[PDB]
């Protein structure tokens, strides 16, 4: 019933590369199907990413439009899991107005290296039974006070310090609030009121849902793991109180003197055992958009020991490298193309095309007759795969409009007449040719 | 009353319950296969299942693809976000093209998040710090509560309050006969000003006297608040909470769009999923509509590849009036509808057709009766014949100036002789281009 | 460890350039006329605002009847620089909490005869659900603006 | 408080600086300045 | 004697758009001459503008150089009058360095819609004569004077603080909005211009106010819809009205103002006066900006557009593509074209007579005859410039009415395009580049 | 003394009282037809009635276009604004192109504002403040010419108190501006301590009280800029003004509307008078098509200055049109709005007079046997090259211990510094080594 922020996208059915533990691709597994050569190869680079021993590695996934290049990349992003940073960038996105192209790549690189910090501290977690705050009549003006805390098992009294007092009164904690204090830092946090004070109260000074009193021992430890990437370590260090720039995107062109200092101090946090630097992946999707200026930065950024692995996708033949007249393979300059490994995808068979449409209907919660899958496979070979994929939704919606339980071949023949393939729209554009503009 | 626009008659797609198109309904006519296609797209959007699926309404100028894209907004109604754009909006000077697209993608997804508002308010008739019968040991006196005597046009009622409220009433300047409020969820007390009851007690005093509240001293309602995820992007990217030096400096400096990080998108998604799972926030995924899509740069089209495939994205409606144009931001590369073939592969294209002479006549009638105009049938037959020789837009546009001319000539309806005057006063693109070609050396 | 603390010789400006060479000083008698001919003079604001001739008539400063701003508040805010800007901002932050609880509960009847725009009716930025007064008033949204 | 011109129903707005009576308009100022 | 800041420019003479009640144009009136069909079309759109009933209508006034297209738009701006907005821009003014081509057009649209509002006021307005305060809480008494009356206010606690923080003294002139209590000094009374003999840099001397002292009245205001958008763009956004220091105003602000201003006309609180946006030289608009006008012409608070253009079948800016007027076909059918026509000798006389009537010049009828040939042979806008130079030559010569010889003298001094290009082609290799 | 410049010899058009040109006068020679045309333009600018009317000085490099535009500036003198700009100044990076034109159009319209500059200065003999707080401050001033007392307002006393003034300080007070400067302690107190960290100035040997009727010059652009952004507001004496650096900004056309409506309110009072001036858009061929197309509004507008363009380009491409050739590098649509003045290559005798006028301005004695050679070398090259040889030739003559040019000095300089056409031959020969 309820619908979350992430929904059925173009790749939502992909859940990994579908390799076995001997690294062979299965014919259909984890949502991926067919495409054996490129999935096998992506398995080797995925294992190289997860091994993490070597920096400055680049992979280009290449082949016809609609042949699983982005599927493999958005697929290994799932098999690598959420605990290790994978950054998806379209090659269009480095063209900033806050910063140069070589800055936007230096950020996309460094945002793809994690510094996994495990933080642990003692917390005090209890229902507040009372607060005493004492204030002198004028004098030097130093406040002093006490706090009493309770669990379902336990109780104690704390003679408070001065900095604790200003935090407790800033956060307006009151008797019957349940709170969780970081004993290492003096930060309060509030869970809500305990149920017990429905009997005696004032006219409402606060209102919320109630929460149960905390259980067990009053003092308990907490563990957090932060996957803070190098780019956000640079931003935090770029100026004092810089923290909002992590969200706001505000910092352009951070000083080299900051980065070369973070590259030293993160190495020290590795050697101290203070933080786990984890290499990630930068996926520069549609990389044929990079200017030759940006590619020449990729020649030499890609050779620091702080470089991530990077993966690229392209669907371009011999074409002019963007920003020049020079023709080259993939629209990538040979300076970079010599420096990387090329994984080449393959067009689909009937068997694979039908099997993609079959896993797609299983993600979309659609039933189709085997007759309907047959016609849709023919449509997805005569036209591109992405058109046939899209007709599944429209055919299920037309079927639901006639109150059908299963999509039939005549729902697909209907939808095929209703929404055009490019190759058919581009044909009708010949018979109305004078009416469309700027032919 | 309201003033009539180029689309004010479009009230919906006018479909049957079976999803077929009626000849003329909801202020549209004709285009039946494209109206039926938009019927499937309304179900696509109302299902809330899909993300980033996209359609391209493709057809000659004046054939109705902006009317159909707006008819979808009427079939959906105001409950879900429909976010209109032109391709030309991406060329901001403050923020990169691709982030303007990402902001417009994030505008087309709405939370519908609901909560209680509760406030205590009124003219304060007393503030009685109320003592215990005896002090505690070693103390001179103790206040167990303040009593505040709030009044409104419904009545007076005392509120018992925590003693700490006095150490905020004297941070304000609250005195008896002010009107004040207290946020019941937060316990902060705020002063509005002296009540209007006292506006006569000096010839001048330096405050705006505030009218006495009505309804009870204690007010409650639940309210439904609808915010796009782009409102959540902005309010986190540039906080408004004033009492920090960087909040004030950030509010005295010039406002700016800024290149919001994928991390803020991630963190907002990670909290709205908390509130969707807890049932506190509904979601209404909606529509991004881009008209004049052929104005996007090839970097923008190549950004739409990632954006449309993304599992978060809205349903996108593209519209284009172009033939085999060059893709903007490439020198020589001609491509159908002015869109790269590898974007044009990702979209369900809907063919929008030229009108027959009778459909133009039927549209001109529907314009006239919603533009507020009476036209004679012989003048309408002539105006449909003008339309057939020119465009739907020119023959529709002759209506209001023909009504002004009829009204100036003392008549309540457009006659034959009025339309042929306006047709001689005002030229169309087809007749004007002939004049420029005949006068070629003079412009 | 601590950063290298360099200090340079101060930039030497002669008594001559300090006395005669500052345009703020040697043109002060001319800079006065840039202020006397200013439309921000409270006399000209009042005369532009309330002493118009036309039954309908366009004039600037018409918005000062719908922002809270006084003619002398606008003059002081224009002629007394970024300090007067800052103080006028801090008081507008205060005033927004007073405006919001009016704006969100005073819904019935109307402001007078169900006509006339009231003072502050152009300050609309409080009506956004995510505006700081409303975000402080409603406790749930304060957690989405984290 | 009301205008001290005896026929006048209006509220007091200001007072005469010469005679000290409460007033509400120029017409009441002229009348009060006559009847003193 | 005295010279005003506004004086005799190229269109100054056309004080309107000469039309009978039936919209039949007069052969010459309100300064305009000839162009009968284009002036009927201009009159019909002028009544469409005065109605305000329908939105996003656009007229392209097109025709050869000198054929009155900006004249019709300026004569129409005068005939529409004040009290209904008429934003005029050259099409090259939208190319800002601090906001997009979308924004500069969106502001140019929004600045042509007038929200007309009623507001109810009382303001005190007078010279302060003296202030009395006691020393207990304080209850002061303060005297206001105006040319008609001398009056005293009993005043409250916060007022005494406000008057002493604003440092009022005897002989200051002040106003106070009574509904808000905000004081505002206007200056010091001219009757007081001597109780000091060196005075602060922002003192100003003003007349002692007159009429009633606490004026209670409604006043109408007209606010262009753009100002409501600017005021809501940032906290002190009104400073950016004057500074120009605003750009890229959020779409969520503009669509909030639309919903709010719609709510005010539904409540009857305010009415929307749709003005005109005139884009002279609209062929300077980029393809990325014409494609914005396409969706701009569809809001129920778009202005009526008027455009002028002066281009054959020509390349649209930012493209390889030829089109009529240098405007895309996908805009030109939303437009409704008005065509201006070259002048006859009969019309070229009357316009040169009307420019001489504006410039305060007498010419011999033979001088109008020779000048009319010069304007007919070279260009009208050249003959319109010779008449001033001929007046100055005639004044220097101690004449009074310009003779044929004064025209021939000026024509020997100041060249047109065609003679100057001939002399350039004779001396050619001395000029740089071609 | 002053520095000689590329035009410091031209002192006027040199026309006679009939308006015809003298052969050589006011530092100009030759060029009679263009000088007579500029005579009419000086009468046009002196007549004040016209707005936006414009002139193009057209003709080859080194033919006097900028000398005649500066001759117009000298015929008018400092009393009327002449604003020079290159067309290349339009390419700002803080504001749009079509704003820089409007700023410079607003610099060329002046206000003339008389005031009686009223200065008091001397040793302060006493400061005595007198309402119960400060009604006024009596100050006493002394000089070696006498004594006075002034009745200062409280805002001037705040300024004395900000200047940290005490009894016995020497002060300058200006009674119009309210400007105050402490100048030092009066040296009669220089023995008050043996070292104190103050400067002691002798008691002024001048009047306690001085008057001038000064006559201030200010331009509408000074008003636009000083009223658009919030002022710095404080006499330094602040640190908020450290944070926000200034920038040039797109001053809105709606502010300029109010500045015009305010200046009309002051020139009606006779407090100011208007001086319509000249904008000299030098090298106008360097404007872009968007700048040129904005002039098709700015030259029409009823407020605008007179505009003088200059160009030396042939039938070249219009800057920013990527293709379109047009005479003088200007669009035909603008070239149909300007009165063109031709400019001509001189005969050798007319160059020889300029060489002597340059020599006798530039401080050079020159013998006829060398002046004949500079006249000849002008015909072998260009006028500006011959003129440029004079100081070098005199400077070799001075090193050679001689009071004058003789043939061998100019002959040596000719063989030492090449002209633009003899050097082009060297580059055409050694083509493979550059
Ligand atoms: N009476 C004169 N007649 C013509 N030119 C003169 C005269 N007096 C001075 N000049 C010369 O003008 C020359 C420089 O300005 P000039 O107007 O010739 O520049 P230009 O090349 O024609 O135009 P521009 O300033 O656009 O480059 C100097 O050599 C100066 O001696
Ligand atoms: N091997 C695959 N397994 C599963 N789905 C695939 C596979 N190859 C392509 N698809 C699907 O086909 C569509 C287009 O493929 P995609 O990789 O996104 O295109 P492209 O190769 O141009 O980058 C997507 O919906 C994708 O999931
Ligand atoms: N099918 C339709 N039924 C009724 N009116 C229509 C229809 N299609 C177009 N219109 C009218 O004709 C106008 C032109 O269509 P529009 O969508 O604006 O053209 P375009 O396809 O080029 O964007 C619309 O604004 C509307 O007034
Ligand atoms: N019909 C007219 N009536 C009065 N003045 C006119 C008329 N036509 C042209 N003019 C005058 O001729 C000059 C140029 O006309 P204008 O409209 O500005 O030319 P264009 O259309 O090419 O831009 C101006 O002085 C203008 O007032």
């Amino acid at each position: 019933d309820v619908t979350r922020i992430e929904r059925i996208g173009a790749h939502s059915h992909i859940r990994g590369l579908g390799l076995d533990d001997a690294l062979e691709p299965r014919q259909a597994s984890q949502g991926m199907v067919g495409q054996l050569a490129a999935r096998r190869a992506a398995g080797v680079v995925l294992e190289m990413i997860r091994e993490g021993k070597i920096a400055g590695r680049a992979v280009l996934i290449a082949g016809q439009p609609g042949t699983g290049k982005t599927a493999i990349a958005m697929g290994m992003a799932q098999a690598l899991g959420p605990d290790t940073p994978f950054t998806a960038i379209a090659g269009s996105e480095i063209f900033s107005l806050e910063m140069s192209k070589t800055e936007a790549l230096t950020q996309a690189f460094r945002r793809s290296i994690g510094v996994r910090i495990k933080e642990e501290t003692e917390i005090i977690e209890g229902e507040v039974v009372e607060i005493q705050i004492d204030r002198p009549a004028t004098g030097t003006g130093s406040k002093v006070g006490k706090l009493t805390l309770k669990t379902t098992e336990m109780e104690t009294i704390y003679d408070l310090g001065t900095k604790m007092i200003e935090s407790l009164t800033k956060d307006k904690v009151q008797a019957g609030d349940v709170i969780t204090i970081d004993k290492a830092t003096g930060k309060i946090s509030k869970l809500g009121r305990s149920f017990t004070r429905a009997r005696d109260y004032d006219a409402m000074g606060s209102q919320t849902k109630f929460v149960q009193c905390p259980d067990g021992e009053l003092q308990k430890r907490k563990e957090v793991v932060h996957t803070v990437s190098l780019h956000e370590i640079d931003v935090i260090n770029s100026r004092t109180q810089g923290f909002l720039a992590l969200f706001s995107g505000d910092t352009g062109e951070i000083k080299s003197e900051v980065r070369e200092q973070i590259n030293a101090k993160v190495a020290e946090w590795r050697e101290e055992g203070k933080a786990e630097i984890i290499p990630g992946v930068l996926f520069i999707d549609e990389v044929h958009m990079l200017d030759i200026e940006s590619f020449s930065f990729l020649n030499r950024a890609l050779e620091s020991d702080m470089a991530p692995v990077l993966i690229m996708a392209t669907n371009r033949g011999i074409t002019r490298i963007r920003g020049t007249s020079y023709q080259s393979p993939h629209g990538i300059p040979i300076d970079l193309l010599d420096r990387l490994l090329i994984v080449s995808t393959t067009p689909y068979s009937e068997k694979d095309t039908k099997q993609i449409l079959r896993i797609r209907c299983e993600e979309e919660d659609v039933e189709m007759s085997e007759d309907a899958y047959t016609v849709l496979t023919r449509i997805g070979l005569e036209t591109s795969l992405r058109y046939a994929i899209q007709l599944i939704t429209a055919a299920s919606l037309v079927c639901r409009k006639r109150k059908g339980t299963e999509v039939q071949v005549d729902d697909i023949k209907r939808v095929y007449s209703l929404f055009l393939d490019e190759s058919r729209s581009t044909q009708y554009m010949k018979e109305y040719q004078d009416a469309f503009l700027f032919n | 009353t309201q003033r009539i626009a180029s689309h004010s008659h479009v009230k919906g797609l006018g479909l049957d319950e079976s999803g077929l198109a009626k000849q003329a309904a909801s202020g549209l006519v004709g285009q039946e296969n494209a109206r039926e296609a938009c019927g499937v797209i309304v179900e696509l959007i109302k299902s809330k299942k899909m993300a980033g699926r996209a359609v391209l309404l493709a057809g000659p100028p004046g054939t109705g693809k902006t009317a159909l894209a707006l008819a979808i907004a009427q079939e959906l109604g105001s409950k879900v976000p429909f976010c209109p754009m032109v391709g030309s909006e991406v060329y901001s000077t403050e923020i990169k093209k691709t982030e303007v697209l990402m902001e417009n993608f994030r505008r087309a997804i709405g939370l519908r998040i609901k909560e209680t508002k509760e406030v205590y308010e009124g003219e304060v008739t007393e503030l009685t710090p109320c003592e215990t019968e005896n002090p505690m040991g070693g103390y001179g006196k103790t206040i167990s509560h303040v009593i505040i005597g709030l009044k409104t046009a419904k009545g007076t009622k005392q509120l018992k309050l925590d003693p700490s409220i006095f150490e905020s009433l004297q941070k304000e300047r609250v005195e008896a006969g002010d009107v004040i409020y207290i946020e019941a969820n937060s316990g902060a007390v705020k002063r509005q000003g002296r009540c209007d009851t006292y506006a006569t007690e000096f010839d001048l005093e330096a405050e705006e006297y505030v009218p006495l509240p009505k309804g009870d001293v204690h007010k409650k309602k639940e309210i439904i608040q609808d915010v796009t995820l782009h409102d959540l992007d902005v309010a986190n990217a540039r906080p408004q909470g004033g009492q920090d030096i960087l909040s004030m400096m950030g509010q005295l400096m010039k406002p700016k769009k800024t290149e919001i990080t994928d991390k803020l998108r991630g963190e907002i998604n990670k909290v709205v999923n908390k509130y969707i799972d807890q049932g506190i926030a509904e979601l209404v995924p909606g529509v991004l509509f881009v008209d004049e899509v052929h104005m996007l740069d090839i970097e923008c089209f190549t950004y739409l590849h990632r954006a449309l495939e993304s599992s978060i994205a809205p349903i996108v409606i593209f519209a284009s009036n172009r033939g085999n144009c060059v893709i903007r931001g490439t020198e020589d590369i001609t491509s159908p509808h002015g869109i790269p073939l590898d974007l044009l592969d990702r979209v369900m294209i809907i063919r929008t057709m030229l009108y027959t002479p009778q459909e133009m006549k039927q549209i001109i009638k529907i314009r006239a009766q919603t533009e507020g105009i009476n036209i004679s049938e012989e003048a309408l037959n002539h105006l449909g014949e003008i339309g057939t020789k020119t465009t739907l837009r020119y023959s529709v546009q002759l209506l209001t100036p023909a009504n002004l001319l009829a009204k100036i000539n003392g008549k309540d309806s457009i006659e034959k002789e009025h339309v042929e005057e306006i047709s001689e006063l005002f030229y169309d693109a087809k007749s004007s281009a002939k004049i420029l070609a005949d006068q070629q050396d003079k412009y | 460890w601590s950063p290298f603390h360099i200090s340079l010789k101060p930039y030497h400006i002669s008594k001559f350039i300090y006395r005669h060479g500052q345009i703020r000083v040697f043109n002060h008698s001319r800079d006065r006329w840039l202020r006397v001919l200013s439309p921000f003079a409270p006399d000209y604001i009042q005369r532009s605002l309330f002493h118009r001739k036309g039954i309908n008539e366009e004039s600037c400063f018409s918005f000062l009847r719908f922002i809270d701003i006084s003619p002398a508040e606008m003059a002081n805010l224009m002629l007394q620089g970024l300090l007067a800007r800052w103080l006028a901002l801090f008081l507008s932050l205060k005033a927004s909490y007073r405006l919001h609880q009016l704006r969100s509960w005073g819904a019935p009847e109307g402001e007078s005869h169900q006509r006339y725009l009231r003072n502050k009716d152009f300050l609309l930025g409080v009506n956004f659900p995510l505006s700081f007064p409303n975000l402080c008033s409603c406790p749930l949204l304060k957690s989405l603006v984290f | 408080p009301r205008c001290s011109v005896p026929g006048c129903p209006h509220p007091r707005r200001y007072a005469c600086s010469r005679t000290g009576q409460a007033l509400c308009s120029l017409q009441c100022y002229r009348i009060n300045l006559q009847m003193r």
